[PDB]
């Protein structure tokens, strides 16, 4: 899936 | 409470060591222990809590999507069973974090920066549940995420400047909620744009250090708008 | 046996899914379950077992070194306590893998490719113990690693070609054992060089696919020699 | 620590 920018660590 | 017999300060020290070792499961357990001491968290401590669980739940979300995608393609029980296993553990982490927020982080958080922070987290963890929800509570899970975000937004707008990094991170995540969870892409776009523009117009008030903090999150809003428009 | 009620084939399927999801703790538990079914492992299954635990123990070793380094610099109990926590969990993984090898992977492994594989793993997991050992069993742990490697080497030299990837990976790891565990850098260098040269001289016998497999591991031997000489 | 090349995933 295209994941959008969310706050904090890009841990996924 | 596995961590009931460790000093609050030791648990915070060990969370910080765990972060350095990339032991996020440990970092999260140590911060759970610290919250369960019953004292409010400092700014730094709130950030430790958030980083620990973001990392844990991030790995599970990533694994879930891989498994969900394979399952979709496959449509034996094994794929479904294992996606369910991961999904259940994911829901457990969300349940635990929401647990900490309701018992009793949110009710004792009176300052804008703490209350907004915790309500943002509440929105986030309901959003993560919503991402895997498929049954008769999906609508209510989604509405729980909206409700949390909306209270956070109302407080943030009244009590914080437009460049406040907490306020900006909230708007970012609420924007993604709208786009992908509430199926409201126009709302997502309007929020992201309005948030960016109001932040841009307030940067003049900041120190160099603060300017850096705000513009970092403003770029994330931009990154999303670029994909969306 | 947490996995006693799952079919062998399901456990192998789920190990493969876990690998795709980067859920190495799960992958390792699934493969433990598969070994505990009591049947020998195929080549593919041996590789699943090894990859799963390498990944798990790799994260712990990395965390240990970070914590050990902080502790050295610091020379409150917290740093030591947390390094000890991680160290204990590391030792547990090694203990578990050595468990599987002795009960009963090694004794039933009659073919060179399986026996060498398992004895290499035995050397590896004693080496990982040795990396954190500081007490009155260090010498015996080290000798256990040597002993395992040496039996593997004797079999590999008699039963496999010099380019055999298993044989090459063994020589690589035994070489690192010599350099860093046995404090025998000249032995490490001689082994790595002799292994590379004998492999180089046999590449002419291989298919393209095999040539690729061998030269990959030969480059690791080269990489080490470059740092060592 | 400088870690040397060993077989399989560079997981540490
Ligand atoms: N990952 C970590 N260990 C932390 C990150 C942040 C953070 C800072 C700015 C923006 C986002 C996160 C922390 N906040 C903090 C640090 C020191 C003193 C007061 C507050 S701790
Ligand atoms: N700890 C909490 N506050 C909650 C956890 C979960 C949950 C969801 C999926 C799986 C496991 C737990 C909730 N579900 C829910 C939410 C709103 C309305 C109706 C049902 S609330
Ligand atoms: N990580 C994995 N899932 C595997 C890696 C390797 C491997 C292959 C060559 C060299 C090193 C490892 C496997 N062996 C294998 C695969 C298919 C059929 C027979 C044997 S499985
Ligand atoms: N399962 C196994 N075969 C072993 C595990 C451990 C161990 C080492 C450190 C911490 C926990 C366990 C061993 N120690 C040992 C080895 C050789 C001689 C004397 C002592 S053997
Ligand atoms: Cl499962
Ligand atoms: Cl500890
Ligand atoms: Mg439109
Ligand atoms: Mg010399």
């Amino acid at each position: 899936k295209l994941m959008f920018k969310t706050e904090g660590p890009d841990s996924d | 409470g596995a961590m009931g017999s460790m000093e609050r300060a030791s648990l915070i020290q060990k969370a910080k060591l765990a972060e350095q070792a990339e032991r996020y499961e440990d970092m999260a357990a140590f911060m759970k222990g610290a919250v369960e001491k019953g004292e409010e968290l400092s700014c730094e401590e709130r950030n430790l809590l958030s980083v620990a669980y973001k990392n844990v739940v991030g790995g599970q979300r990533a694994a879930w999507r891989v498994l969900s995608s394979i399952e979709q393609k496959s449509n034996g029980p094994e794929v479904r069973e294992y996606r369910e296993k991961v999904e259940t553990e994911l829901q457990g982490v969300c349940d635990t974090v929401l647990g900490l927020l309701d018992s009793h982080l949110i009710k004792e958080a009176g300052d804008a920066e703490s209350r907004v922070f915790y309500l943002k987290m509440k929105g986030d963890y309901y959003r993560y549940l919503a991402e895997v929800a498929t049954g008769d509570d999906k609508k209510r899970i989604i509405d729980s995420a909206r409700s949390a975000y909306q209270e956070a937004m109302d407080i943030s707008k009244k009590e914080m400047p437009p460049t406040n990094p907490i306020r900006l991170g909230l708007a970012l995540n609420f924007s993604v909620f709208h786009y992908e969870i509430a199926n409201s892409p126009e709302e997502a776009i309007s929020l992201a744009k309005t948030t960016f523009d109001e932040a841009m117009a307030d940067l003049h008030t900041l120190s160099e250090d603060s300017y850096k903090d705000s513009t970092l999150i403003m770029q994330l809003l931009r990154d999303n708008l670029t994909l969306w428009t």
